[PDB]
């Protein structure tokens, strides 16, 4: 549809990606370890 | 850390109705509610190897890795204060390998290093 | 005091702290602890 | 382990018997049905208190932490 | 005593048990791995080399575990009992013997560390082998114990016996939509793992391999083999007159399709289409490819030079597939029993060690070179020195494959987890059946109950009372008590005595005279065509009775198709049975009293040809007669007793035969669950947590089971007094009602203990851990947490702890991840604390407390707790045939009635049950156990058997009270009698675990999670339970909308969101960061797992563009 700001097919690949809150990603901490398990979610997108 | 009311500096979490509030003893105002529990690169290289050299002799020698583990710190250190270049990388380690023999208080002496 | 005993040498051993852990007149390595001399308190049922 | 004091169903006291019941087997080796009849305990209730206690103290004595 | 052989066949049962045991499938297997197989291993991998220095070599001579040659003492060796207390592994170090080129001169070393294998106790290697109940009591280790099983690193675990289909042979199968398959799977030793599919497409017949890219018919590879004339082909595969000819006939016309027609044409047609693997050096000569291709197929044979045998085996593979298309009854399930090799551990941890031994020798080798690729380091250097470094990878690799239950193979590439599991030490019985028991393969046929059910070929071979339910429900099976598994022997003296016999061989013989006789098929190949069988195989026999060959044989031979059957591959179910010749058997009572003399074992009535073992095969062909009153002159192989088909877990219920099938099957899974005595130095032992009973009772209807696995010398349970009646009302669906008295004189008093430990670490800045306490106020050490804390910080032996109360101080440094720094400066004031708190709702008491160090020198810390308890209303029972029951209400004994004698019941139960479930045996064992306590004998309730009724009512009525012991008893309540009579008497009843002690659980308002703030799953995460989505559905059913909107969000999951009106998304504390003007902003709320929910699909590209509306103003 038009008269929409978004209205582009332009906008149907990936040029920008956002990075979501790391409340989604939460780095848990499973103490075997002072290190923390740092989930997929940050690593592949570290990779990108 | 800080009460709103009493300003107190002591928190005391209650587990007795698994709860696990936290609240002070002074007037007994609750602190939070709902706890919300968790469910260079050449440097790099050199250490590398160079743990590997360390991990070797301790299985040869029956090294508990505490000592190993240990041991890899006196090498850092040294590793910063330009100890290593010019002498030998195998010669090196072993004697970073006595100081925590020593000072760990073992057994085991300095022949069994070079006899190897 | 009635300080720790043995496992099997049954030696009572008052052993100063973070010096050994085995145990005189045998190298065994697992050490017990003797009963108190406080009194406690029980029901008969 | 050992012998209950008393029986768990009436309530009537037996801990002065088993040595008696077993006195009663090594010397005058005898039926173990009439043994307790003549040591005094009539009812059935009671018998299997006696006959079915395995008394496994004898067992466990040997594993004394003293030598 | 006057002997006979009609009733006295059950006393050599127990001379089978004294000399072979119930540990068979995991001792002798673990053992002839140590004693045979660690030879066949090393000589297969022998005579490493290097490329560098190329007259360089070592070579080992043999291996050795255990002792030295030096000294050849038996061993020094830790206990396991001690062993356990530390949470080491309980190994075994292997020598091993070498030779090598040391430079001038070879040099051959001895008894070399290489690694430290664990091992089972109570085998030949261990000390606990043939002790005399005073070594092992040296040793406080309880004789009762079987073992079979490790100890590795503490935690006690065992290999189950797995098992797969029979490898190396080929199946039938149909299928009505894809056409129809014939798998022929085969896996030699040697990295092959081949499966052959024979598919039917369209009536056209074919082979398809993951080997090769396409499928080939078979008027191809038939000739490629040799076998051209193509007359040939339909006299093997078809036969004469029938309608195989005319079925067979499509695939004829295909050959002069390809226009091949030749031996030498047929071949390079499939090399033109092979998948060609690559070999690096690719010499293919379009002649050998073809060649070898005829050679890595079908690995059962492989052929020098004819390729001759191998042709018949794919012609007798593709006999069958068409057999199966003239009619599909020919086929065959893969769930019959004889299509099964189980097998144990001791061949199997051969595969594992293989993989670590091949993977040692390498790595060594790969540091060996390195030190060769220099001018000066190749003169007076010795490789004995590297041995040490690459040692380790062994021992690790075994003790973390033996935790963790999952094996990363490399020659075959498979993963089967799951395999090791701990053993339950709940019951005495419930760690016997755990070493009976059998674990499947799950080949994913989830929608067939074809394996799901039982087989009738299964009587004797092991247990089928014995089977779990819920989720597993058919997968998992039991031991019976009389078994043997088989294993290989040869069959290379078979194949040469079958032709002294007089079979002809398959090089020689006519095809179509093959058809017309019979087939020796050895392992499923035939090579003599037998004619006449019934000369042939009898003669055999008396050459396995009497013994020239050996007994693990079977001569099964079917009549659907001309052909017999000669399996030696080993790893098959049998059990033994006693040979019957004719009208008479071979019983022959004075050698079965020349038995009881204890001269005469089990094993020389095999020696002399009185019993043998038959599989399920060989039970094809039998006849085997039930009792000695059954003899028919045609009737062989006599039952040698009937309540064999029971294990022992299965064994302990008092007349199997009346109760109802079902009600067997329950309480297996529930007598592991039974709690009672475990062991004579339980009491010594320290395991995570233990059940003891204080007073146990040996029951009373005894089995012939229970007194050949001394059951009885430490039970679990106790009898009650059982008075079968309404009363109360409080039993109205299997509740129990039981006496306020009795259980204050002690009746079901249970204790609870409970292992926790803590272990010092030591860190990289040389700092340990330390255990100070009872810091001091108002003139007296102890906090309310620390009255239970002793001097030295340990909490004190002796005293009760209570919720709260240190129990176990313990500080750590604060620079726990810092560098060292090589000063003395600040180190005085860095412990925080990390103590240890008693939690529980209930007080309770230490047992005993032990500190000990590890393996390697880190301090170890173990207390154990200790509290008894009462067995209160709600707590779980059962009945040992299958009738679970919780405590309905405790009352008072004036509240119970009582007889003439003023014999007070222990419990009541409802009648109500014994019609519905359809259970005789507590009807039996009532008058089974009564008349045998009046007369003080206590009496055999066996299977198949077992004391009779009718002389046992004789003397109950001897003593004076009722025929069939159904009593009159007066009132309690009101005093006088009751207008019914009330069968009364003794009922063995054990406890069950799940009291509800431990099982009451609340949470208010407590811990939420990090990425739901939901409450927390888990009892010991404190709770909150799932409103699933089932329960859901049921509220709108109702019509209710508003504890569904606040069980749904307001008690779970409630949280405040502003959010922008216009572009309407959600903004932060007071922002729109959208249009950044932060005006129009609405104050709402929603769920959270809402406000995540449009957070996730706005990390791709969605908008979720938000609408509003007004509440008012309609
Ligand atoms: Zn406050
Ligand atoms: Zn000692
Ligand atoms: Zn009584
Ligand atoms: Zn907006």
């Amino acid at each position: 549809d038009a008269t929409v700001p978004s209205g582009r097919p332009e906008t149907y690949i990936w040029r920008y990606l956002p990075a979501p809150p790391v409340c989604i990603r939460p780095s848990v901490m499973m103490q075997d370890s002072p290190a923390s398990n740092e989930d997929d979610l940050t690593v592949k997108l570290t990779e990108i | 850390p800080v009460c709103k009311n009493c300003h107190g500096t002591e928190f005391e979490r209650d587990l007795s109705n698994a709860n696990n509030d936290l609240v002070c003893k002074a007037c007994g105002v609750v602190s939070e509610d709902n706890p919300i529990v968790s469910e260079l690169e050449s440097r790099e290289a050199t250490l590398n190897n160079a743990r590997r050299k360390l991990r070797a002799v301790s299985y040869a020698l029956h090294i508990p890795e505490y000592i190993t583990d240990a041991a890899f710190q006196w090498y850092k250190l040294a590793l910063a204060n330009n100890f290593v270049q010019g002498r030998r990388s195998q010669n090196v380690i072993a004697s970073c390998l006595y100081v925590a023999c020593r000072k760990e208080k073992t057994h085991h002496m300095l022949i069994d290093f070079s006899s190897r | 005091t009635l300080k720790y005993i043995c496992a099997e040498c049954s030696s009572k051993l008052s052993l100063s702290r973070t010096d050994a852990v085995r145990c005189k007149d045998c190298g065994h390595r697992i050490l017990l602890k003797a009963r108190t001399k406080r009194l406690v308190q029980f029901e008969a049922r | 382990m050992i012998v209950p004091v008393r029986c768990f169903s009436c309530g009537k006291v037996v801990g002065d018997k088993w040595e008696s019941y077993l006195n009663l087997l090594q010397e005058d080796e005898l039926d173990e049905g009439t043994a307790l009849s003549r040591l005094g305990l009539k009812r059935y209730c009671c018998r299997r208190m006696i006959l079915t206690h395995v008394d496994l103290i004898e067992k466990f004595l040997r594993y004394n932490p003293l030598e | 005593d006057e002997i006979n052989t009609a009733q006295d066949k059950w006393h050599l049962l127990p001379a089978f048990l004294k000399v072979k045991g119930l540990v068979k499938q995991h001792l002798d297997s673990f053992n002839y791995f140590v004693d045979t197989d660690l030879k066949k291993i090393i000589k297969a991998n022998q005579l490493i080399l290097s490329d560098v220095d190329p007259e360089f070599y070592l070579k080992y001579v043999d291996i050795r575990v255990g002792k030295k040659s030096s000294s050849s003492t038996k061993d020094y060796l830790t206990p396991p009992h001690e062993c356990r207390l530390r949470d080491m592994t309980y190994s075994a170090p292997i020598y091993v013997d070498i030779e090598y080129t040391r430079g001038r001169n070879i040099i051959m070393h001895k008894d070399v560390e290489i690694g430290r294998m664990p091992i089972m106790l109570r085998s030949n290697k261990c000390i606990l082998y043939d002790a005399d109940e005073s070594k092992m009591a040296k040793l406080n280790e309880c004789p009762l114990d079987p073992g079979g099983y490790f100890i590795v690193n503490g935690t006690e675990k065992v290999i189950l016996v797995q098992e797969q289909l029979s490898k190396n042979r080929i199946i039938v199968e149909a299928d009505e939509k894809k056409g129809i398959v014939q798998a022929s799977v085969t896996s030699s030793t040697h990295e092959r793992k081949s499966k052959t599919y024979v598919i039917t497409k369209n009536g056209k017949i074919y082979l398809k391999h993951n080997s090769i890219a396409e499928e080939i018919p078979i008027a191809i590879v038939l000739k490629a083999c040799g076998i051209l004339s193509d007359l040939e082909i339909m006299q093997l595969v078809c036969g004469n007159d029938s309608s195989y000819q005319d079925i067979f006939a499509v695939n004829l016309e295909e050959s002069s399709k390809l226009d091949i027609y030749t031996q030498q044409q047929a071949l390079e047609y499939i090399g033109a289409k092979v998948k060609t693997m690559r070999r690096q050096k690719l010499t293919i000569l379009q002649e050998g490819i073809e060649a070898i291709a005829t050679t890595v197929i079908a690995h059962l044979t492989v052929e020098a030079l004819d390729f001759r045998e191998k042709a018949l085996y794919i012609a007798m593979m593709t006999r069958r597939v068409v057999m199966a298309m003239y009619n599909p009854k020919m086929i065959d399930d893969r769930d019959y029993v004889g299509n099964k090799r189980l097998e144990l551990a001791g061949q199997l941890i051969s595969l594992l060690f293989e993989d670590l031994f091949k993977k040692f020798n390498n790595d060594f080798k790969l540091s060996i070179d390195k030190v060769l690729k220099k001018p000066n380091r190749a003169m007076e250097y010795d490789a004995l020195l590297s041995i040490n470094v690459h040692s380790n990878n062994i021992t690790s690799g075994l003790n973390r494959a033996i935790s963790t239950g999952n094996w990363s193979l490399k020659r075959f590439k498979m993963e089967r987890a799951g395999v090791t599991h701990v053993l339950s030490r709940l019951s005495y019985i419930s760690a016997l059946g755990m070493m009976t028991r059998i674990s499947s393969q799950f080949e994913k046929s989830r929608k067939v109950s074809g394996p799901r059910a039982l087989q009738p070929s299964q009587f004797g071979m092991l247990c089928t009372a014995d089977t779990p339910e819920g989720e597993a429900c058919g997968l998992v099976k039991n031991l019976a008590l009389m078994t043997h598994i088989t294993t290989d022997d040869e069959e290379e003296p078979i194949k040469k005595l079958c032709y002294v016999l007089g079979v002809e061989d398959i090089t020689l013989i006519d095809s179509a005279s093959l058809h017309l006789n019979y087939g020796v098929y050895l392992n499923g190949t035939l090579i003599g065509s037998i004619r006449f069988p019934t000369k042939f195989v009898t003669q055999f026999r008396h050459l396995r009775r009497t013994g020239k060959v050996s007994e693990f044989i079977s001569i099964y031979s079917n009549s659907h198709q001309m052909a017999v059957h000669i399996a030696t591959d080993g790893g098959r179910i049998c059990r033994p049975l006693i040979i019957v010749s004719d009208g008479q058997s071979r019983v022959k009572d004075i050698h079965l009293r020349k038995l009881l003399d204890g001269e005469l074992d089990f094993d020389d009535f095999l020696k002399l040809g009185l019993v043998e073992y038959l599989d399920v095969n060989e039970e094809n062909d039998s006849y085997i007669a039930l009792y000695e009153k059954d003899i028919v002159p045609s009737m062989t192989h006599l039952e040698i007793e009937p309540f064999t088909i029971l294990g022992a877990v299965a064994g302990l219920i008092p007349y199997p035969h009346h109760n109802q099938s079902p009600r067997n099957t329950y309480q297996c899974a529930m007598g592991k669950q039974a709690i009672g005595a475990i062991a004579y130095n339980q009491f010594k032992r320290i395991d995570t947590l233990l059940y003891l009973m204080t007073y146990p009772q040996q029951p009373m209807v005894k089995t012939k089971t229970i007194e050949l696995i001394d059951y009885d010398k430490l039970p679990a349970g106790q009898n009650a007094t059982v008075a079968v009646m309404s009363y109360s009302g409080y039993d109205i669906e299997d509740a129990l009602v039981l006496n306020k008295s009795s259980i204050d004189r002690g009746f079901g008093r249970c204790e609870t203990r409970r292992k926790t430990t803590t272990v010092l670490k030591r860190y990289a800045n040389h700092t340990q851990d330390i255990i100070g306490g009872m810091r001091v106020d108002e003139n007296g050490d102890p906090i309310w947490q620390h009255q239970s804390l002793g001097p030295d910080g340990l909490g004190e032996v002796g005293m009760k702890v209570q919720s709260g109360q240190i129990y176990i101080n313990k500080s750590v440094p604060t620079n726990s991840a810092d560098a060292p720094n090589p000063n003395n400066v600040n180190v005085q004031t860095q412990y925080r604390e990390a103590p240890v708190i008693y939690r529980g709702p209930e007080p309770s008491h230490i047992d005993q407390v032990m500190m000990s160090v590890s393996d390697n020198d880190q301090a170890l810390i173990k207390v154990l707790l200790r509290q008894n308890r009462r067995p209160e209303l709600g707590d779980k029972f059962s009945s040992r045939h299958g009738q679970k029951g919780v405590c309905g209400i405790i009352v008072k004994q004036e509240d119970m009635p009582f007889n003439d004698q003023g014999i007070v019941p222990d419990i009541i139960m409802n009648p109500h049950g014994f019609p519905s479930r359809m259970t005789v045996g507590k009807m039996i064992e009532l008058i089974s156990g009564k008349a045998g306590v009046l007369n003080g004998t206590l009496e055999y309730g066996t299977c198949f058997g077992g004391s009779k009724l009718e002389d046992m009512s004789k003397i109950l009525v001897d003593q004076g009270f009722n025929y069939s012991g159904k009593d009159m008893l007066y009132s309690g309540i009101t005093g006088e009698c009751l207008q019914a009579y009330i069968f009364f008497g003794p009922i063995y009843y054990q406890k069950l675990k799940h009291m509800v002690l431990d099982k009451m659980h609340a949470r208010a308002r407590g811990p939420r999670a990090v990425l739901t703030r939901q409450p927390t799953e888990g009892r010991s995460r404190d709770g909150g339970l799932r409103l699933g989505e089932m329960e859901r559905d049921c509220v709108i059913a109702y019509g209710a909308s508003q504890l569904l909107l606040e069980r749904l969000m307001i008690s779970s999951d409630a949280f405040e969101v502003d959010v922008c009106d216009k572009c309407g998304l959600m903004g932060y504390s007071g922002w729109c960061t959208t249009c950044k003007s932060a005006e129009n902003i609405i104050k709402m709320t929603i769920p959270y797992a809402a406000k995540l929910l449009f957070q996730e699909l706005l990390s791709m590209n969605i908008a979720p563009r938000l609408r509003l509306e007004d509440i008012f103003q309609q």
